[PDB]
């Protein structure tokens, strides 16, 4: 099949996100996969990654919520975690998709990632509306989330509006509350109360080869740094 | 900035070789140690300690410091150039965050700089562009591979038939 990569992480607060020990921690990931499964079946049952396919299938996580602290290496020194889980699927055209969580003491490390998040293109019927539930999934169970954008791979590394810092993306989340003609036409805003807004940019799925769509989350960013909302890309 | 009276260039210079230990693989005969060797010119199994880091060799005269990956390609999907899910952990700690800890490490730049460089095509397009979006300015990837292998028999085939692109152009 012809898909596309894509990208899908958020960014949190790398400074109070340490101050979790290793139980709160596995308790927002266990309310983030269960968050998950309704979405799709592919999302129902998660692994513990391996050195082998053989490996990575022996551990579900999902059926033995006890196994979900095995996942979850700390740093006693640094006090950093990681947290590394998969979902059983092997083939990304077929809804593989990995998790990644790890919360570093640097901001360019404290983040939660879906890899590949093209894999998910492959499988939701309407791709933003269940796209959008996993933003605000993440955002209720962790409020330190400084940021979060989802894009598509060519575009963010070589295509980005301004590459010294990061970018809105297709659905991107800003810790403020925006207005609405700041932006482009077609662009939603969804306003949560308390930690600041989601932006959608067209209910279609981005493509980097349709210049309307280029100049959207192009138009786009150039608002959210005349602001000062943009974060830094090195933090 | 201001930049004078420099003592010190290169402080990795300041680093050692010794035996790596890191539960690897032994014998000096494997893929992963022989492109590893042709890569950094140390001798199996020394490797370059500096600041506290492992690297797998150190070119003093340009300050860089090297770092060589043979076999990583079955872990990714090669059609698609994303991972394979089960692999992710495999992936994060010997390409991506280890690459991430040798650019903090590698300081001040200039001079000091980290190149790493990749047996497999494959491996290298993903990686490459991953550094690229943590912004690792002072970390550059390379596909080398190494004479002999199958995949620098890949290598010379685009880069003598790219004069053949690149001329009636
Ligand atoms: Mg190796």
């Amino acid at each position: 099949k012809a898909f596309r990569r894509y990208i899908f992480e958020l960014y949190f607060d790398p400074a109070r996100l340490l101050e979790l020990d290793d139980d709160q921690h596995l308790q927002r990931i266990e309310r983030f996969l269960d968050a998950l499964a309704p979405l799709h079946p592919v999302l129902e049952n998660w692994y513990l990654c391996g050195d082998s396919l053989r490996d990575a299938l022996s551990h579900n996580v999902t059926e033995h919520r006890q196994d979900l602290a095995k996942a979850l290496s700390r740093d006693r020194r640094t006090r950093a975690v990681e947290l590394v889980l998969w979902n059983g699927e092997e083939d990304p055209l077929k809804g593989g998709l990995s998790l990644d969580y790890e919360a570093s003491g640097r901001a360019v490390s404290s983040r939660l990632q879906l890899e590949d998040a093209g894999s998910l293109l492959q499988v939701f019927d309407a791709p933003a509306s269940s796209f959008v539930a996993i933003f605000l999934a993440v955002l209720e169970i962790w409020p330190e989330t400084t940021w979060g954008m989802l894009a598509p791979h060519a575009y963010f590394v070589h295509q980005r509006t301004f590459p010294d810092r990061r970018s809105i993306g297709w659905i991107g989340f800003c810790p403020h509350p925006l207005r609405a003609t700041d932006f482009p036409a077609a662009t939603e805003l969804v306003d949560i109360p308390g930690r600041g807004t989601l932006l959608l940019n067209g209910r279609e799925p981005m493509d980097e080869t349709r210049r309307e769509h280029f100049e959207r989350v192009g138009e786009a960013d150039i608002k959210l740094m005349e602001l000062g909302y943009l974060p830094p890309l090195r933090g | 900035q201001g930049r004078d009276k420099d003592c010190v260039e290169c402080p990795p210079s300041r680093g050692e070789m010794a035996i790596a230990n890191n539960g690897k693989g032994h014998s000096m005969s494997d893929l992963s140690a022989r492109y590893q060797q042709w890569v950094t010119n140390f001798p199996f199994p020394h490797e370059w300690f500096w600041s506290g880091t492992w690297w797998d060799g150190f070119d003093e005269p340009r300050c860089t410091l090297l770092e060589a990956k043979a076999n990583y390609a079955f872990l990714f999907v090669p059609l698609l150039g994303v991972p394979r899910p089960w692999a992710r952990a495999k992936v994060k700690s010997d390409l991506l965050q280890k690459a991430e800890v040798h650019s903090d490490k590698a300081r001040p730049t200039p001079p000091v700089f980290v190149e790493w460089h990749f047996l497999q095509r494959i491996v290298y397009e993903y990686c490459a562009a991953e550094y690229l979006r943590m912004g690792l300015a002072n970390l550059k990837a390379f596909w080398n591979p190494m004479p002999g292998t199958d995949e620098h028999d890949d290598y010379q085939e685009t880069r003598a038939k790219e004069q053949e692109e690149m001329k009636r152009f």
